[PDB]
């Protein structure tokens, strides 16, 4: 939802009142910055009252800034936080205030109750119409439907749902566009999908990552030792003959302790969930996500798929006397029954030419065959033309076994789509072709750069195919995977996990969930496609929306992206740390040691005016480094060493040299605002 | 009561091994092989001791060749009582000590160099300091010559005779052992 | 030694207690 | 001056690396439970006789060792201390100590600290100087070797939960490393002018007719443990300027060289153990490299040292008070950062007399943890915990669950990394604000303005690092004094050994996976320049309060 946005900034400023000592305690850096904004607000009032003598303005204002850098802390977890429910609410948008219909009888032409009653137990049948809304997860009695699955999906796209094989599977939260449905239902309101993802997107830092626990005991030594030395700098400086200010004190202490990365923790992490949740990876908690980051291995899965689903659709090629529209509409058809990457992308390519969007089931009397990994086909029998939509050896094989015969018209046009280098799939209806349709790759820089990039980064690839070998080495050629594994069982394939764990690896492994429950049960991270939610999600193995085998990838790059903007906020909240020495300790010792004065390399104004200025840039270092939380690190993937050398010179080198541009520049703009 | 006794067994063994074995094969191998040395360096003449070859002593006469200051305690010279004066930098009662020392040198040496060493105005680590560098002892070459009537090459070749070196030039310093170049000093009046 | 001190004294006792506490809890902070 | 200083570290060095890689090898040997050549079957007779046997026990039963060992050595050597005069070898008829002096000896020299408050020639007899002393000279070190064969062993060991006998390892450390190696300097010692004597004090005729009283005693047999442990506990009021401790400048790169052989040997014992040399290199290097980078800045703050001098007549203007003239301005500055670094309170040269600028780069080795070489082991572990910080935050920093020599590192060991981190830096704070809001801790003062500070963070940061280096301007006698100092003492030692070892008891139980492209590589300039600059930094941050009100104002004055 784009990048700060006043639609949603604004209502969550007023969620930044978070300043009560009941919600600031749990964080025990931005506690010490809360209870020493209290201290110098109470001193404050003090001073302006009369209690003990002091400026009373620049206290005012040293206390007023560290309200604002609690306030600017509090308001970076608020948007992160606010990201990540706002795609919730959203589904609740259309789901609170919705038409619920239930019927009496499970057979259609019954009685129906008008009322959106929320409380639908086990065996409730309801039904639903054209443009409606599901009220819950289900299982299908009969009928069929075309259904826009975008609200779980996040892009419009028809399916189709129907009684009987695996169709038969409809949540709640999207909506239902062409037809009607029947809908046992199947779970109760509280363990359903939408209530799942609601309390993972309100269940955020429940659970906190072990990754995330220790940079917390890191920042309470770092808080400890910076207290230790604050607390103990009034006795040292009151043997020169006069204490040092305990205001100076504070705003010494809230300036030494990292409150970047102590402020910006909390929205690191709902970040890196909102990123994952994006992707369509649904996971209970981070600890798998961060763990992903850890792997030094990639185990895929492509059986009961073309490709390795880095491969969709672009584009349309009759073959002659053939209209596009004809062929787009008879390949989305043929595609409706195909629930892989690839038989989805040819759907998107469909509306994105087209706009199909809606179809009719009931009035085509059209039979489904889902597509099978044994005969790479996904094919619908309307009334008596035989449409089927797979590879080329594939419908080769189909024509040699009915007496059509195969053009020979469209040979030049696909060996012209493999001279590009996509994979080419044909669709057939009866005994005639009507066009070969190209598989152009999604990534821009290449997936053989991608895969080349990840052995660089140490994560080896491994690429299972369960098909012969002569598919699979050009598979694997053209994927850029390094090594291959074909004819595979589940019992090779724990084999295959357990020799790549013994030997100082750990396994990130992507399947089907049900078919694959021991391996990926046994596999570190486990990625679950074509999987029932409710049947996979207690059970654990993220769920992936899309089916798609390179998800994976993903998850491993958002983990690392999470684990290297910690590191690198961290190292800039540590090396702040030398400029706000030089700023602060000459400004702190102006009067018990005049002497000291050698020591202002920056040419600041007044010691009120230095301290000022180290203060608001602490504050205002957290808001500027609030798009990079939330965006995390723009990290190039190289070698371990080479990614250390590169984030060492943008963010060590950069938050030693940086506060002092920041505190000189705050310094001449208070300077020539004439405040100090 | 569970490891009880061999703790106590590996500590009896260890204090009586390293507290009277290997302080007595040291003393019985020192006293067998360098007597002399493991005794205190003793000058001994007529079966009575005038000092150690490495301790020295407050050296106040015009015709003895003056040490570093000591600022010990009770006494100047007092080896019961080691460790220099720790006088910093910035305490005014170095720089009052330190004139003091120049002007009583200025005043003992009229006829040497106006520039006083800075070994002979500083205090030592350990006020027992029984060196001084051959140029700081060449300083005061004139005053112990009008003191004892000598000439300027003899008093150079007894110094030179006196100074010791070490392997390489940057480990230390060359070094003149005062003590024992006082006693040649009264036994060359003879 | 004074009023003042002293509660600056236990002020901050307490926020090391308080820090010490939560590094030894760190899951539950 | 700069070319001579140059060819003394690169000589010392040199001489450091070719002394120190056989006794690594040694050390290597001794942790790897292989006896020495020569030794077994006596050391079979010697385990039976004792009773150790073999027993193979875990870190709560090594750390119960350690911990009832120095606890037997701190109640043998302060009832000693307290009934010294009724003991024998009392030629001068010194009496016992009173409870605040013997409790702090007592502390300082369990803890491998050796503060010498008092003056030893006037306050001990030799059958304390030589059967409590040294004793614990030999025992402390031989527990802090001990502590870091358990970590080095830790860290080798696969999926195990034993961490080897903890007596075992002490008999060996004391027998073959200990007791030889100190012969062998000891006797060259006593080659030189040092004493290793028993007679009563020599009365002196001088020359002009006063009298002398030199303290003649066993000092070699003392002096030769305190270099090789890292002790600093001289028999004199004077650590290592007395004549009879360093009577010669091959005397003091004996001195020297023993001070950092045990350091050194312990890290190529470490590279040799784990099976990687890269890996023990990688620590030489950094600190190698902070300790030139520290003797280069000593040296030239000390050679551009009292700028009064030049005022007040005087040819040169080379800080030479409270130096010995039998070394060298840059000689004194060298040993400074040699003992100040390595966790030893031996000073040829008075450190309260330094320069400002060359004072403030001594207490700052101090104040990191002494880690730059430092301790008998005691640094050693202080710089794996720095390492482990290292991986921590370079395992951020490229995207991985940090990981040292193949072992994950978690929440509990990371819990105790910084409790240990945390240890010593809050005892050197809370002991110097509790000693300066006193006027008991303020009336131990010499020097005025803020080179008094100096000497109370000096004294804290001694008690609360092991070193025992002192500004001894301080009057630390005081009965206040003894027990701040003996609690920090006790506590910066006790409360780093523990988490070190419950480290290694968190440690034993791990595998230790293979290192593959994108495992982090733990050696290199660019993590030797990493593993720096954390541990610069993390000083920085600390201390920089305390130095800027301290030397650094002292400096700009
Ligand atoms: C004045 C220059 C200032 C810097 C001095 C640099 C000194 C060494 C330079 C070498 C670095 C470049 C080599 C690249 C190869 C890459 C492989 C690698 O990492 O190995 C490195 C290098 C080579 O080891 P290796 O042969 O690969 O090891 C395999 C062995 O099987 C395993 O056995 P091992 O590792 O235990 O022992 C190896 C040994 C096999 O054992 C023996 O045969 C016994 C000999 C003992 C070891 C040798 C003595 C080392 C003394 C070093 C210090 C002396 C001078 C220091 C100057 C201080 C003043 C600035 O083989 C050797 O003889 C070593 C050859 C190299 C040492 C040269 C001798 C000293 C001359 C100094 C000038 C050289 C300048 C070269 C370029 C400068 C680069 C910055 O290792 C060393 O550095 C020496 C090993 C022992 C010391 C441990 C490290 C301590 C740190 C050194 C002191 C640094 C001073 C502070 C820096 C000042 C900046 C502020
Ligand atoms: C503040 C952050 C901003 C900057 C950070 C990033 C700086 C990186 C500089 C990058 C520029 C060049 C890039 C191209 C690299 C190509 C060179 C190469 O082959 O790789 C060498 C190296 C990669 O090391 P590696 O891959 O881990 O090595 C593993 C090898 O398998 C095993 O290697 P090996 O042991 O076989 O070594 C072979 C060879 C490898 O090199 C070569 O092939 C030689 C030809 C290329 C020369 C480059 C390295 C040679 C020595 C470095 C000189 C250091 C001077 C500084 C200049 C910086 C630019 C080089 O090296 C030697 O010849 C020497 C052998 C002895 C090993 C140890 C020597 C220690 C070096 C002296 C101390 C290090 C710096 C002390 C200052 C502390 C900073 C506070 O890349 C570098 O150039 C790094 C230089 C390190 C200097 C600065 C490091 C500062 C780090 C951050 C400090 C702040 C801490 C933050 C904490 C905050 C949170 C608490
Ligand atoms: O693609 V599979 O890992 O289910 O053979
Ligand atoms: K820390
Ligand atoms: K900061
Ligand atoms: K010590
Ligand atoms: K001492
Ligand atoms: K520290
Ligand atoms: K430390
Ligand atoms: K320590
Ligand atoms: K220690
Ligand atoms: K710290």
């Amino acid at each position: 939802a784009l990048f700060e946005p006043t639609l949603v900034v604004q209502a969550l400023k007023e969620a930044v009142k978070k300043l009560n000592p009941q919600a600031q305690w749990r964080n025990p850096v931005m506690f010490i910055v809360w209870i020493g904004s209290l201290l110098t607000t109470c001193i404050s009032i003090a001073m302006a009252s009369g209690a003990m003598p002091g400026n009373a303005l620049f206290s005012a204002a040293i206390s007023g800034w560290l309200w604002i850098t609690v306030l600017f802390a509090n308001f970076a977890e608020a948007l992160a936080e606010g990201r990540s429910k706002a795609q919730a609410n959203s589904l609740k948008g259309v789901k609170k205030t919705a038409f619920a219909r239930k019927l009496r009888e499970p057979k259609y032409g019954a009685a129906a109750d008008k009322v959106p009653a929320d409380q639908l137990r086990k065996g409730d049948i309801v039904l639903v119409e054209a443009g409606d809304i599901i009220p819950c997860d289900g299982e299908v009695i009969e009928g069929g439907a075309s259904v826009d699955e975008s609200a779980i999906t996040g892009e419009s796209a028809p399916v189709i749902r129907e009684s009987g094989g695996d169709f038969a599977s409809v949540t709640g939260g999207t909506r239902i566009l062409s037809d009607w449905l029947v809908i046992e239902c199947s779970v109760n309101p509280g363990e359903t999908f939408l209530d799942r993802m609601i309390a993972m997107v309100e269940g955020a830092q429940r659970r906190k990552t072990p990754n995330e626990i220790a940079l917390t005991i890191l920042l309470i030594a770092l808080t400890i030792v910076f207290l230790l030395a604050t607390a103990t700098l009034w006795p040292f400086s009151a043997w020169g003959g006069n204490a040092v200010s305990v205001t100076v004190l504070v705003a010494l202490l809230v300036c030494l302790i990292p409150t970047t990365i102590g402020g910006l923790l909390s929205a690191i992490g709902v970040a890196g969930m909102s990123r994952m949740l994006g992707a369509n990876v649904i996971a209970t908690s981070g600890r798998a996500v961060e763990a992903a980051g850890d792997v030094d291995v990639l185990l895929l899965d492509k059986t009961g798929t073309i490709t390795l689903g880095n491969r969709q659709a672009s584009e349309f090629i009759p073959a002659q006397g053939v209209d596009e529209k004809t062929l787009a509409d008879a390949a989305q058809l043929a595609s409706l029954a195909d629930e892989t990457p690839e038989g989805r992308s040819i759907v998107i390519l469909a509306k994105q030419r087209f706009n199909l969007r809606e179809r009719d089931v009931q009035s085509l009397h059209a039979t489904f065959v889902p597509f099978t990994a044994q005969s790479r086909m996904s094919g619908i029998n309307i009334d008596n033309r035989m449409i089927r939509k797979g590879s080329v050896d594939a419908i080769r094989r189909h024509v040699e076994a009915n007496g059509g015969h195969f053009p020979t018209d469209v040979d030049q046009k696909v060996d012209q789509v493999a001279r590009q280098g996509a994979t080419p799939l044909v669709v057939v209806e009866g005994s005639r072709v009507l066009g070969v349709i190209a598989l152009k790759d999604i990534v821009k820089g290449g997936i053989k750069e991608r895969f080349a990039q990840l052995r660089k980064m140490g994560i080896k690839t491994v690429m299972i195919t369960g098909d012969n070998r002569l598919t699979a080495a050009a598979i694997a050629a053209e994927a850029g995977v390094d090594d291959f594994l074909a004819e595979a069982t589940p019992e090779a394939k724990l084999a295959l996990i357990r020799q790549y764990q013994a030997e100082g690896r750990l396994v990130a492994m992507t399947g089907d969930g049900t078919n694959d429950a021991p391996a990926l049960a046994q596999a570190d991270v486990a990625v679950a496609m074509n999987s029932g939610t409710q049947a996979a999600k207690e059970a654990g193995n993220m769920v992936d929306l899309d089916s798609n085998p390179t998800k994976l990838i993903e998850v491993v790059h958002i983990g690392k992206q999470m684990l290297m903007t910690r590191g690198s906020l961290t190292t800039f909240s540590i090396a702040n740390d030398v400029a706000k020495y030089f700023a602060i300790i000459p400004a702190a010792f102006a009067a018990t040691y005049p002497q000291l004065n050698a020591l202002n390399i920056m040419c600041l104004h007044s010691p009120d005016s230095a301290i000022l200025s180290a203060v608001i840039f602490n504050a205002l270092i957290i808001v500027f480094l609030i798009p990079l939380a939330l965006k995390g690190v723009s990290y190039k993937p190289l070698t371990a060493s080479a990614m250390l050398r590169r984030n060492l010179w943008i963010y060590g080198l950069g938050g030693l040299l940086v506060p002092f541009i920041g505190i000189k520049v705050i310094d001449l703009l208070l300077t020539v605002c004439g405040l100090v | 009561m569970s490891g009880l006794r061999p703790a106590l067994s590996t500590f009896i063994f260890l204090l009586l091994i390293t507290g009277g074995v290997y302080p007595l094969l040291t003393t019985v191998l020192g006293q067998w092989w360098f007597p002399w040395q493991a005794n205190g360096s003793l000058i001994r003449e007529g079966d009575t001791v005038r000092g150690s070859a490495l301790i020295g002593q407050n050296f106040t006469g015009n015709g003895y060749f003056h040490g570093r200051p000591s600022a010990t305690a009770e006494m100047p010279y007092n080896p019961q009582a080691s460790g220099g004066s720790n006088l910093a930098v910035s305490n005014p009662e170095l720089d009052k000590l330190i004139a003091a020392r120049v002007a009583a040198l200025r005043a003992a040496n009229p006829d040497a160099s106006a520039s006083v060493p800075v070994e002979l105005v500083t205090a030592s680590a350990s006020g027992l300091d029984n060196n001084i560098t051959p140029q700081a002892a060449a300083w005061q070459i004139p005053r112990v010559a009008k003191a004892r009537n000598l000439s300027v090459e003899q008093l150079t070749q007894l110094i030179a005779k006196y100074s010791q070196q070490p392997l390489v030039k940057y480990i230390g310093q060359p070094v003149v052992n005062i003590v024992e170049l006082n006693l040649a000093l009264d036994k060359l009046d003879e | 030694m004074s009023a003042g001190v002293i509660t600056g004294v236990l002020l901050v006792f307490l926020l090391l207690g308080y820090l010490v506490y939560a590094l030894i809890n760190a899951e539950a902070f | 001056m700069a070319a001579q200083g140059f060819l003394l570290i690169a000589t010392f060095l040199l001489v450091l690396m070719v002394l120190a890689r056989p006794l690594g090898s040694g050390l290597a040997r001794l942790i790897n439970d292989i006896p020495l050549p020569g030794t077994t079957g006596v050391e079979r007779v010697l385990f039976r006789a004792l009773g150790v046997s073999d027993r193979e026990m875990n870190w709560k039963q090594y750390l119960c060792a350690i911990l009832g060992l120095n606890m037997l050595g701190l109640a043998v050597l302060f009832f000693m201390l307290l009934g010294q005069h009724y003991l024998p070898l009392n030629p001068q008829q010194l009496p016992g100590l009173s409870w605040d002096l013997a409790l702090n000896t007592a502390v300082s020299f369990v803890t491998n600290t050796n503060w010498q408050s008092y003056s030893g020639e006037t306050t001990l007899s030799y059958f304390s100087q030589m059967a409590g002393l040294t004793v614990q000279n030999f025992l402390s070190a031989a527990s802090g070797i001990a502590v870091i064969f358990a970590l080095i062993r830790a860290f080798t060991r696969q999926s195990m939960s034993t961490l080897g006998n903890a007596w075992v390892d002490l008999l060996r450390i004391t027998l073959w490393v200990l007791v030889p190696v100190a012969l062998l300097i000891a006797l060259f010692f006593i080659q030189q002018g040092a004493l290793q004597n028993f007679l009563p004090y020599q009365a002196v005729n001088t020359v002009e007719g006063a009298q002398q009283l030199l303290p003649m005693g066993p000092v070699a047999s003392q002096e030769a443990i305190k270099m090789l442990g890292t002790n600093g506990g001289g028999f004199f009021n004077a650590n290592s300027s007395h004549p009879f401790e360093n009577p010669t400048a091959l005397t003091n790169f004996v001195q020297m060289l023993a001070i950092f052989l045990i350091p050194t040997a312990l890290c190529f014992a470490f590279g040799e153990v784990m099976g990687d040399r890269r890996q023990g290199r990688m620590l030489l290097w950094a600190m190698s490299v902070i300790f030139v980078i520290c003797v280069g800045v000593v040296m030239w703050a000390e050679v551009q040292g009292n700028p009064h001098l030049l005022a007040l007549g005087t040819d040169s203007s080379i800080n030479m008070e409270g130096k010995e003239s039998r070394f060298g301005v840059l000689v004194s500055s060298l040993f400074a950062v040699v003992t100040t670094a390595a966790s030893c309170g031996a000073v040829i040269a008075m450190h309260d007399s330094f320069t400002a600028l060359g004072g403030m780069v001594p207490m700052w080795l101090m104040q990191i943890g002494e880690v730059v070489f430092g301790g008998v082991g005691s640094g050693l572990y202080g710089m794996m915990l720095f390492v482990l910080l290292a991986v921590f935050i370079a395992g951020l920093m490229i995207g991985r669950t940090p990981e040292y020599l193949g072992k994950k590192i978690d929440v509990r060991e990371m819990k105790l990394t910084a409790l240990a981190i945390l240890v010593t830096p809050t005892l050197v704070l809370m002991g110097a604000a509790l000693a300066m809001m006193t006027d008991a801790g303020r009336s131990a003062m010499l020097n005025p303005g803020p080179h008094g500070f100096s000497e109370v963070l000096y004294a804290v940061s001694s008690a609360a690092n092991n070193n025992g280096s002192a500004f001894a301007g301080l009057s630390a006698n005081s009965p206040f004094w003894n027990c701040l100092l003996a609690f920090c003492m006790f506590v910066g030692r006790f409360g780093v050994i523990i988490p070190v070892m419950a480290i290694a008891g968190s440690l034993v139980s791990k595998k230790s996976q293979a290192a593959s492209s994108g495992t982090l590589p733990t050696h290199g300039p660019l993590f030797v320049g990493l593993l720096i600059g954390t541990v610069l930094l993390v000083g920085a941050l600390t201390f920089i309060p305390a130095l800027a009100l301290g030397p650094v104002a002292e400096y700009l004055s």
